[PDB]
C-alpha cells in the first residue's frame, strides 16, 4: 500500500484547429518528469528519472509517447464531430495513468480518462469502457477506438510489464530522495477567533498535530490541508477557536518521523512564543 | 494530399522465399497504415491495419512493419496463394490514398517464345480488312518486345497488342500482336515479319511470309 | 455476417448518369461510414470519397468533386453512388466499404463491386476468322488461330471444338479496336493431329445471339 | 461547466523581519486549467516569481503553486492576485501574519 506512479495529462482543445497538451508524472509527491506542449521530448526533474532503462531503452518509450501524442489530438478532433451536444467547445480531456506499487512483486496498474473534468472512461483488461453514469453518446466513439487493436495490445503491454518493470526501477534509482526525512519548523499567528500553528518544511507527509494545554489535547484542533512548498516539503496548520484569556497555557505539539522522538513543543505568549 | 508510393509496380520471387514490399508515405503517417491483397476477379482483402495488427483471418507469415514514413509488408515464405497484387493505404488525413500497388509473380527458368505468323484470312480479304496476326507464345520473362516489318521497313502504325497473366500452371507469359490493314494496303506489299527481341537471346526471333508464296 | 451487396453491372453512354446501390447488413448502419472506391481496369484503388452514414454529411476527395454524388436511404440500409455526365474515363469497378469516419478508415469489409461500362458504340456481332498456319512445314508441334473482330459489348466465349481442346490454348484478353473489340486464341497441338483431325474454333457473343463455328483449314495458291 | 479558484497563501520559513524567506501562492480546485496568476508587493507586481508545472488531484481539480523569494521587512504588504474565467472580477488574497 506505497508509492504510487502517476502520468497526469492535460488536453485543452478550444478551436476545431487550436489545442495543446502537457504532461507531468509523479512518483508518491515526488515530480519525476515533465513534458509540455512546446518541448518535442520528455523532461527529466531529478537526476535519477530515466530509472533503470539504458539510453536506447528510453528512446523507445520516448518515442512511442510522441506518435501517441500527435496521434491522440487528431484522434480526439474527430471524433468531437461524433459527440453531444454536437461540437460542444471548449473540450477539457485529462488522463491519469501509471500503477500502485506494492510490496514484493505485487503491483495494480490504472488509466482514467475525464472529459469536462469528469471521470468517464477507463481502460479495462483488453478494451476501454464507459464507467457507470458516463454520457450515452461515448458508446460509438469507444466502440471505434476499441477497432484499434494496436492501440489496445501496447495500452496492455504498458500496463500490464512496462509500468510495474519501470518504477521498481525508479523505486530503485531515487531511494535516496523517496526516503528523506526533512524537519518540520513550527511558528504561532492569530470570522471565528482562533491561533494557528503553522508546521512547515517536513517530509514525508505522515505528521501529527495538536493544541494542547500541558497533557491534554485540545479535541478543538482543526487540521487545515497539506499545503506543498517550492522545494518539495510540506507545509500545514492547525488551528484552535480561542477567546481573549484562552491563549495563555496553551503549545503547539508536532510528532514527525524527522524528529527522532523529539517532539516540537511551542509555548504562547505576547507574539514572544516560546520553546 | 499524402502520397503513398510503392516501390516496384511488380517482382518474381522464387516460390518458398521470403518477399518484403516497401511503401513509402510522402510525411510521417504515424502507423496508420492498411496491407491489402487483391487477386484478378476478387475484391480487395485487407490483410493488416495499424501497420502491424493482422485481421483474424490472416495466416500468419504475413507480418507488417515499418514506422514514420517507411512501411514493409513481408512473407516469410510465399505460397502459391499468395500471388497477388498488394497494395499500402493510409488513413492519416483526408483524402486517404492507395499505392499504386505491387503486383507478385513466381520465378521460373528462362524460355525463348515459340513464335507464329498467320497472313490474313480468304474471309476476312473478300470482306476489305486484313489482320496479320503474330502469336509470341509461353515465355519468360514477361519483358518482351515485338516489332513488325513490312518488306523489311519498320511498321508502328496498326498493330494492337494483347498480354496474358501468368499462367497459373507453368509460370510463363503469352502475347499475341495483330497488324490491321486494309486489303489495298495490304495487297501492295511482298514480306510481312514478325520480330521479337527476347533476354534469351541476344538477337531477335524472326518470323516472316512471303504474300506471293506457297 | 457483416455483408455489402451492391446493384448489378452498368453499361453506359458517354454524358449519361448511372445510380449505384450498396445495402449493408449484420451491423447497425449508422455505426460505420460508408466509403467508394474506383478501380479502373487494371488501375489500383482510388478513394472516390465518404459518407457520414447518421449526418448524411458526405467528404469527396478533390479529384471527383463534381459530378459524383453520396446519397443514402437510412431506412433500407443502403447507401448510393451517383455519377453525372459519364465520361471514358469513368469506366471502372466502384467498390463500397464500410469504416469508422476517416482515422479509422481501413476497410474489412467490401462490397462485390459494380463495374460501369462508359461506351457509345451499339451491339454488334463479331467477325470469326479462321487462321490457318503460313502456306507451305517442319516443326514437331503446329499452332493453329482465331480471330474475332469488331463485337460490343463483353463478353465471348471461344472454345475449341466444344471444348474437348483445352490443352494448349491461349484465349488473349480483348482489345478495344476503335470503338469495339477484338480477341484472339491461339491452340497448339502436334503435327500428326492436324489436319488428320478437324479443329473448330466456337464463338459465341450472348448480347446478339450469335454462336458462329470456323473450321480451319490449310491455304490454297 | 466550471470551478472556481481557491487562493492560499504562505511562507515556507517562520516569517522574521530581515530573514530571507520564500512565499508561497497555491491556487486550487478551478476548471478550466487557463488561469492567470501573479505576486503582488506593495501593489506593485513582483517580476520574478516561479511557478510550479501545473497538475491536478484525485478529484481532477487542476492545482498550481507560484513562489517568490522575499525579505519580509515591517513595512511590505503581499498578496496573490488571481484571474480566472469563472470569475467576472479578478481576486486578490493578502498574505496575512502577526504584526
Ligand atoms: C514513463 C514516462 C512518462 C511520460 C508520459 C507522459 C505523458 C503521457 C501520460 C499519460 C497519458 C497516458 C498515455 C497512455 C496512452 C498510450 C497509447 C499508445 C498507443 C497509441 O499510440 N495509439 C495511437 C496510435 O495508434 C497507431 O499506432 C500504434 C503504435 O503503437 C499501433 O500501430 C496502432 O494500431 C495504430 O493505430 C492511437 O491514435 C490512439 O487511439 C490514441 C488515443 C489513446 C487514448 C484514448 C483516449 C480515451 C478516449 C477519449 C474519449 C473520446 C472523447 C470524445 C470526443
Ligand atoms: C502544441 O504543440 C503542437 C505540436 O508541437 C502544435 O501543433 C502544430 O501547430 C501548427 C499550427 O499552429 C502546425 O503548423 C503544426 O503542424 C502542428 N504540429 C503538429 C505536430 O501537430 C500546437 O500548435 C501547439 N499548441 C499550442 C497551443 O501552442
Ligand atoms: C493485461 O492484464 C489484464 C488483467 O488486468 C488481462 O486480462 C490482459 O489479458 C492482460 N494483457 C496482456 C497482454 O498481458
Amino acid at each position: 500500500k506505497n508509492y504510487t506512479f502517476r502520468c497526469l495529462q492535460m488536453s485543452s482543445f478550444a478551436n476545431r484547429s487550436w489545442s495543446r497538451t502537457d504532461s507531468v508524472v509523479w512518483l508518491g509527491d515526488l515530480q519525476t518528469h515533465r513534458w509540455s506542449n512546446d518541448s518535442a521530448t520528455i523532461s527529466f526533474t531529478k537526476p535519477w528519472s530515466q530509472g533503470k532503462l539504458s539510453n536506447q531503452q528510453w528512446e523507445k518509450l520516448q518515442h512511442m509517447f510522441q506518435v501517441y501524442r500527435v496521434s491522440f489530438t487528431r484522434d480526439i478532433q474527430e471524433l468531437v464531430k461524433m459527440m453531444s451536444p454536437k461540437e460542444d467547445y471548449p473540450i477539457e480531456i485529462q488522463l491519469s495513468a501509471g500503477c500502485e506499487m506494492y510490496p514484493g512483486n505485487a503491483s495494480e496498474s490504472f488509466l482514467h480518462v475525464a472529459f469536462q473534468g469528469k471521470y468517464v472512461v477507463r481502460f479495462w483488461g483488453t478494451s476501454w469502457q464507459t464507467v457507470p453514469g458516463a454520457p450515452s453518446w461515448l458508446d460509438l466513439p469507444i466502440k471505434v477506438l476499441n477497432a484499434d487493436q494496436g492501440t489496445s495490445a501496447t495500452v496492455q503491454m504498458l500496463l500490464n510489464d512496462t509500468c510495474p518493470l519501470f518504477v521498481r526501477g525508479l523505486l530503485e534509482a531515487g531511494k535516496s530522495d523517496l526516503e528523506k526525512q526533512e524537519k518540520p519548523v513550527a511558528w504561532l499567528s492569530s470570522g471565528h477567533r482562533q491561533l494557528v500553528c503553522h508546521v512547515s518544511g517536513f517530509y514525508p507527509k505522515p505528521v501529527w498535530v495538536m493544541w494542547m494545554r500541558g497533557d491534554q489535547e485540545q479535541q478543538g484542533t482543526h487540521r487545515g490541508d497539506f499545503l506543498p512548498n517550492a522545494d518539495e516539503t510540506w507545509y500545514l496548520q492547525a488551528t484552535l477557536d480561542v477567546e481573549a484569556g484562552e491563549e495563555a497555557g496553551l503549545a503547539c505539539r508536532v510528532k514527525h518521523s524527522s524528529l527522532g522522538g523529539q517532539d516540537i513543543i511551542l509555548y504562547w505568549h505576547h507574539h514572544h512564543h516560546h520553546h | 494530399d499524402i502520397q503513398m508510393t510503392q516501390s516496384s509496380s511488380s517482382f518474381s520471387v522464387s516460390l518458398g522465399d521470403r518477399a518484403t514490399i516497401t511503401c513509402k508515405a510522402s510525411e510521417d503517417i504515424y502507423n496508420r497504415i492498411a496491407w491489402y491483397q487483391q487477386k484478378p476477379g476478387n475484391v480487395p482483402r485487407l490483410l493488416i491495419s495499424g501497420a502491424t495488427s493482422l485481421e483474424t483471418g490472416v495466416p500468419s507469415r504475413f507480418s507488417g512493419s515499418g514506422s514514420g514514413k517507411d512501411y514493409t509488408l513481408s512473407i516469410t515464405s510465399l505460397q502459391t496463394e499468395d500471388v497477388a497484387t498488394y497494395y499500402c493505404q493510409h488513413y492519416w488525413s483526408s483524402p486517404l490514398t492507395f499505392g499504386a500497388g505491387t503486383k507478385l509473380e513466381l520465378k521460373r527458368a528462362d524460355a525463348a517464345p515459340t513464335v507464329s505468323i498467320f497472313p490474313p484470312s480468304s474471309e476476312q480479304l473478300t470482306s476489305g480488312g486484313a489482320s496479320v496476326v503474330c502469336f509470341l507464345n509461353n515465355f519468360y520473362p514477361k519483358d518482351i518486345n515485338v516489332k513488325w516489318k513490312i518488306d523489311g521497313s519498320e511498321r508502328q502504325n496498326g498493330v494492337l497488342n494483347s498480354w496474358t497473366d501468368q499462367d497459373s500452371k507453368d509460370s510463363t507469359y503469352s502475347m499475341s500482336s495483330t497488324l490491321t490493314l486494309t486489303k489495298d494496303e495490304y495487297e501492295r506489299h511482298n514480306s510481312y515479319t514478325c520480330e521479337a527481341t527476347h533476354k534469351t537471346s541476344t538477337s531477335p526471333i524472326v518470323k516472316s511470309f512471303n504474300r506471293n508464296e506457297c | 455476417q457483416i455483408q455489402l451487396v451492391q446493384s448489378g453491372p452498368e453499361l453506359k453512354k458517354p454524358g449519361e448518369t448511372v445510380r449505384i446501390s450498396c445495402k449493408a447488413s449484420g451491423y447497425s448502419f449508422t455505426n460505420y461510414g460508408m466509403h467508394w472506391v474506383k478501380q479502373a481496369p487494371g488501375k489500383g484503388l482510388k478513394w472516390v470519397g465518404w459518407i457520414n452514414t447518421y449526418t448524411g454529411e458526405p467528404t469527396y476527395a478533390d479529384d471527383f468533386k463534381g459530378r459524383f454524388a453520396f446519397s443514402l436511404e437510412t431506412s433500407a440500409s443502403t447507401a448510393y453512388l451517383e455519377i453525372n455526365n459519364l465520361k471514358n474515363e469513368d469506366m471502372a469497378t466502384y467498390l463500397c466499404a464500410s469504416a469508422a469516419g476517416i482515422r479509422w478508415a481501413w476497410f474489412a469489409w467490401w462490397g462485390q463491386g459494380t463495374l460501369v461500362t462508359v461506351s457509345a458504340a451499339k451491339t454488334t456481332a463479331p467477325s470469326v476468322y479462321p487462321l490457318a498456319p503460313v502456306c507451305g512445314t517442319t516443326g514437331s508441334s503446329v499452332t493453329l488461330g482465331c480471330l474475332v473482330k469488331g463485337y460490343f459489348p463483353e463478353p465471348v466465349t471461344l472454345t475449341w471444338n466444344s471444348g474437348s481442346l483445352s490443352s494448349g490454348v491461349h484465349t488473349f484478353p480483348a482489345v478495344l479496336q476503335s470503338d469495339l473489340y477484338t480477341l484472339s486464341s491461339s491452340v497448339t497441338v502436334t503435327s500428326s493431329t492436324w489436319p488428320s483431325q478437324s479443329i473448330t474454333c466456337n464463338v459465341a457473343h450472348p448480347a446478339s445471339s450469335t454462336k458462329v463455328d470456323k473450321k480451319i483449314e490449310p491455304r490454297g495458291p | 461547466i466550471q470551478k472556481t479558484p481557491q487562493i492560499q497563501v504562505y511562507s515556507r520559513h517562520p516569517p522574521e523581519n530581515g530573514k530571507p524567506n520564500i512565499l508561497n501562492c497555491y491556487v486550487t480546485q478551478f476548471h478550466p486549467p487557463h488561469i492567470e496568476i501573479q505576486m503582488l508587493k506593495n501593489g506593485k507586481k513582483i517580476p520574478k516569481v516561479e511557478m510550479s508545472d501545473m497538475s491536478f488531484s484525485k478529484d481532477w481539480s487542476f492545482y498550481i503553486l507560484a513562489h517568490t523569494e522575499f525579505t519580509p521587512t515591517e513595512t511590505d504588504t503581499y498578496a496573490c492576485r488571481v484571474k480566472h474565467a469563472s470569475m467576472a472580477e479578478p481576486k486578490t488574497v493578502y498574505w496575512d501574519r502577526d504584526m
